[PDB]
RNA sequence: GACAAUGGUAGGAGAGCGUUCUAAGGGCGUUGAAGCAUGAUCGUAAGGACAUGUGGAGCGCUUAGAAGUGAGAAUGCCGGUG
RNA sequence: UAACUUGGGAGUCAGAACAUGGGUGAUAAGGUCCGUGUUCGAAAGGGAAACAGCCCAGACCACCAGCUAAGGUCCCAAAAU
RNA sequence: ACCGAUAGUGAACCAGUACCGUGAGGGAAAGGUGAAAAGCACCCCGGAAGGGGAGUGAAAUAGAACCUGAAACCGUGUGCUUACAAGUAGUCAGAGCCCGUUAAUGGGUGAUGGCGUGCCUUUUGUAGAAUGAACCGGCGAGUUACGAUUUGAUGCAAGGUU
């Protein structure tokens, strides 16, 4: 049995958010949030905010229990681009995306 | 200096097979059972090395 | 009327990425690096269904010049001894007697030894 | 036991009960055709033509008067805006082997 | 003669030529004109005489 | 109808030869052996495997040559670095490493793919009468 | 076109130097916005034959109903009212099919209004026969009156 | 039935495919239109069907008529994304 | 087996190599300019290692059939150690 | 037998607006929930955003730039395959492995062998180290009027035609 969450539109690149998903993809719910606590990169909060509500809802909608699941997806897509500009020398400017992220976690009991 | 030619899907995600991160350096806390690092102070409890920081 | 371009462009383009299928990288995606490349396709696969008798007739010819040495004679007298026999096996079948059956190979090379 | 026959400008190597693949026979499906063109015949009894082997015959079953696979005929000529698509599936018959003479 | 089986006399009628159309038609890209000079202008060619 | 044999793993036989050198010119003997590699002799020859047999060569330092070309064939090799030519005769070779000889005459007519890398890989070549593969009960091969 | 389309008037961007294609107008054909090319452009599709052939029609069209038997004569329509409900078993009665042209010799006033409102009835008189209304018919019903000035006409 | 021809740039000639709209006839569609997606389908080519999924209200076919009727390139224009 | 006449529609007006008859140049040039022929241009296929212009030869389509051309037949690499 | 949101007005929408310019002046982008707002009570994780249930609804995979939702491009999983090899990336030949279709002398992959220097433009000649294109999508070029000439068609004919 399965359980999800996603967080829509974080503003975070899908390249530095999917680094630290790497991490916790397949492994325990545990040791990956113990992975999240411990992980120093900017996405790990947000991620593991990601996990709780996912874990959350195994025990609170499917009755699930929660010491026996494991991440069983893991996944970060693209969300809509906020559009920058900045100013560069001689009244040039140069864009800048400001990327956002789909945020993923499913949590999954085996059976 | 330029990209000739650009960077295909198959070379970028070669070059970037190297670009990673690693799994913390990590252990169970003797005293609460939680995660730590590694010579550093339980957060979760504040002990190291069986005492209250 | 106005006629806007409707659906056959995306029509005819996907029928030329499906043709490619397959193929590496850009080439089985982008649409004109595809069309390019069954055009290729297309060239190389004329030229090769031609090349291609080319290269059985000399797959069979090397086999029947095994065949012969092992019977002590050379591709081309063992041919021009089935000429003068009168023999018009052609050079597919003589390999697949003398790779299926050697008995009838010997055969064949005693007659174009005795047509010589 | 095994025939060379000769026919659609080929020649085949046939043994009793194989399916065979030829030029496009005069003949319908389900009729039976005879080569009367025996190269060679083989196995226990070697006989060998000069060319022909004289009153050798095979007898066959037509199952299908069939076309082959559609080939898609392209060729071109660069920077000269010349090029040619054709269609083409070529005709063939779909015989058994009944029995060698 | 029936308005959904309507038929022109024979001949009387002949579909125009389209060019710069492609390759096939045979007035693809140059469009019948050659390649450069006067003649292949818009608008271009001397006065008749 | 298409009826071609076509050689594969499963049913590819490889025979071990013995064939000695003494007495045999470099060239001919190479010719021989390098068909001998390839399967050229095999009436099952199927171009896309090898259908090949494994040669061992003894006595390759009593290969011969015609003419001077004892002193005047000459081996280069470069080290691809500048001016990095080096330079070994014919004589001189057979002298100080005629294996080495024998496989680069036989490997130069064979094919420049992986295939013909890997038929090469079948050649032993033996300075003096004996091999070390009495277990792979190789027979004597006649030239010619 | 370009000329018709409103701004354009600039020149966007110097001829040389900036690395862009060269352009003189926002509003040229291959601008999104731009000026169309040719395209269409008010006009008359109208055209003439000679009169013998316009009269060579008509008959010719009035012969095929001849032939196709598609030709009812009747006496006259005597409608004091319109009453489509009258026309419609009139029509029922003289088992016309679906599209009837009812040719009267003058403009008939309750007649006209009587069929006016059945689909596939078309009224016209003997002056106002034409070749579209004819052979769409499927069956001409016309007055004695109506023919005889059909016959003196053509 | 025979036997003759069939490389091709500029260019001439011919026969066709497909697109939007109109007329007439004849049809389809909430028991699921168009569009989109996939498929191992058919035609000598342009191209034409069929099945399933998505979709949720319009669309084929025949004959004829008329054109803003077919894009891969213009340091093309606009958008999106590398 | 063409030819000519009349009318509708063109494109073309930068040519190249090779061989050969000549001028020019220096019996120089992958030079240049005329005559003659072929090929390329607008010609794929085989040979000449690769190689528009050389040698053979003009591809309507299909075949895992046969004979030849130039050129070849020890191995690469088909065919004479 | 006019357009249908890159079209049609520059402007379907709070447009001569935003924005740019000292000024004259230049000048955009941007339509669509659903039949009905019935526009998600309540519970759960979270500071929120966001989500998972529950419910409304024919449909929420119609939940607010909310009909459909192509491609480029970015991810996750996986059947086959790949770390001695020299690649215009295919084509022809071909084992092994994995599948099973509009059922057709099937589909996916590809050890290994032969052959093979993109396309367009412009050129005597271009793999060219000449030009052009980052990619994908949309848009983007012999038309119409009036005369002339020729051919086809049709009507009438020493007449034909307004
Ligand atoms: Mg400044
Ligand atoms: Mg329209
Ligand atoms: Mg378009
Ligand atoms: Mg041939
Ligand atoms: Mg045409
Ligand atoms: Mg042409
Ligand atoms: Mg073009
Ligand atoms: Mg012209
Ligand atoms: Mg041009
Ligand atoms: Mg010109
Ligand atoms: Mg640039
Ligand atoms: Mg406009
Ligand atoms: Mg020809
Ligand atoms: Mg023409
Ligand atoms: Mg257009
Ligand atoms: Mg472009
Ligand atoms: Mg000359
Ligand atoms: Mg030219
Ligand atoms: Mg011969
Ligand atoms: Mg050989
Ligand atoms: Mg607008
Ligand atoms: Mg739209
Ligand atoms: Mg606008
Ligand atoms: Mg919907
Ligand atoms: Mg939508
Ligand atoms: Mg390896
Ligand atoms: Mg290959
Ligand atoms: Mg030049
Ligand atoms: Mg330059
Ligand atoms: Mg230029
Ligand atoms: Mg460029
Ligand atoms: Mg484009
Ligand atoms: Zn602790």
């Amino acid at each position: 049995m399965e359980a999800k969450a996603v967080a829509r539109t974080i503003r975070i690149a899908p390249r530095k958010v999917r680094l630290v998903l790497d991490l916790i993809r397949g492994k325990n719910a545990a040791e990956a949030i113990a992975i999240l606590k411990l992980t120093n990169k900017a996405s790990s909060p947000v991620i593991e905010k990601v996990l709780m509500s996912a874990l959350a809802n195994a025990e609170h909608n499917y009755d699930m229990n929660t010491d026996e699941l494991v991440v069983k997806e893991a996944y970060a897509n693209e969300g809509p681009t906020l559009k920058r500009f900045r100013p560069r020398a001689q009244g040039r400017a140069s864009a800048i995306n400001k990327r956002t992220s789909h945020i993923t976690i499913v949590v999954s009991d085996g059976k | 200096a330029v990209p000739k030619r650009r960077t295909s899907k198959t070379r970028k995600n070669k070059r970037r097979t190297h670009f990673k991160i690693s799994v913390p350096g990590m252990t169970e806390c003797p005293n609460c059972g939680e995660y730590k690092l590694s010579h550093r102070v339980c957060k979760n409890c504040g002990s190291y090395n069986g005492e209250e920081v | 009327p106005r006629v806007k371009g409707g659906t056959v462009t995306r029509a005819r383009r996907k029928k030329t990425i499906k043709l490619a299928k397959g193929y590496f990288g850009s080439k089985h995606t982008l649409y004109k690096v595809a069309k390019q490349q069954v055009m290729k396709s297309g060239q190389y696969a004329f030229r090769d269904r031609r090349q291609r008798k080319r290269d059985f007739r000399k797959l069979w010819i090397t086999r029947i010049n095994a065949a012969a040495r092992q019977h002590e004679m050379s591709y081309s007298r063992l041919m021009n001894g089935l000429k003068k026999a009168g023999i018009d096996i052609n050079r597919k079948m003589l390999s697949e007697i003398a790779i299926s059956d050697e008995k009838a190979f010997a055969q064949l090379v005693t007659k174009a030894k005795d047509a010589l | 036991m095994f025939a060379i026959i000769e026919t659609g400008g080929k020649q085949i190597k046939v043994e009793e009960g194989q399916e065979i693949f030829v030029e496009k026979l005069d003949v319908n499906e389900g009729d039976t055709f005879t080569f009367d063109k025996v190269l060679f015949v083989g196995g226990d009894s070697v006989k060998v033509g000069a060319p022909t082997v004289e009153g050798a015959t095979v007898t066959a079953t037509v199952n299908k008067q069939g076309r082959g696979k559609k080939i898609t005929v392209f060729t071109y000529k660069r920077r000269k805006n010349s090029k040619r698509k054709k269609g083409h599936r070529q005709p063939y018959t779909k015989l058994t082997i009944d029995k060698i003479n | 003669m029936k308005l959904h089986e309507l038929k022109p006399a024979e001949g009387s009628r002949k579909e125009r030529n389209r060019v710069g159309r492609g390759v096939a038609t045979g007035n693809g890209k140059t469009s019948g004109r050659g390649h450069k000079g006067q003649k292949a202008r818009s608008g271009g060619g001397v006065r008749p005489g | 109808m298409r009826q071609t044999f076509m050689a594969n793993e499963s049913n590819i036989e490889r025979k071990w030869y013995v064939i000695d050198a003494e007495g045999q010119t470099l060239g001919r003997l190479s010719s021989e052996v390098a068909s001998i590699l390839r399967g050229k002799n095999k009436v099952t020859y199927t171009p896309h495997v090898d259908t090949g047999d494994y040669v061992i060569v003894i006595n390759a330092s009593k290969i011969e040559f015609t003419g001077n070309k004892e002193t005047d064939k000459v081996y280069y090799r470069h080290s691809n670095h500048p001016g990095g030519i080096k330079s070994i005769t014919a004589g001189e070779l057979r002298r100080t490493n005629p294996e080495r000889l024998i496989e680069n005459s036989i490997k130069g007519m064979l094919p420049s793919t992986r295939l013909g890398e890997k038929q090469g890989k079948k050649l032993f070549v033996y300075g003096g009468a004996e091999h070390p593969h009495a277990a792979q009960q190789p027979e004597n091969y006649e030239l010619r | 076109n370009r000329s018709a389309v409103s701004g354009g008037g600039r020149k966007p961007w110097k001829q040389k130097g900036t690395g862009r294609a060269r352009q003189g107008t926002i509003r040229a054909p291959q601008w999104r916005g731009g000026g169309i090319v040719f395209g269409p452009t008010p006009r008359s599709y109208a055209y003439k034959m000679p009169k013998k052939m316009r009269r060579l029609a008509l008959r010719s069209a009035l012969s095929f109903k001849a032939q196709e038997n598609g030709l009812t004569v009747v006496d006259a329509f005597n409608f004091e009212a319109p009453k489509t409900k009258e026309f419609k078993n009139v029509l029922s009665t003289l088992e016309q099919p679906k599209k009837v042209l009812v040719v009267t010799e003058n403009e008939d006033v309750n007649v006209e209004l009587s069929a006016r409102n059945i689909p596939g009835v078309q009224v016209t008189t003997a002056q106002g026969l034409n070749v579209l209304d004819i052979t769409n018919a499927d069956s001409l019903v016309i007055t004695e009156a109506a023919a005889k000035k059909v016959e003196e006409v053509l």
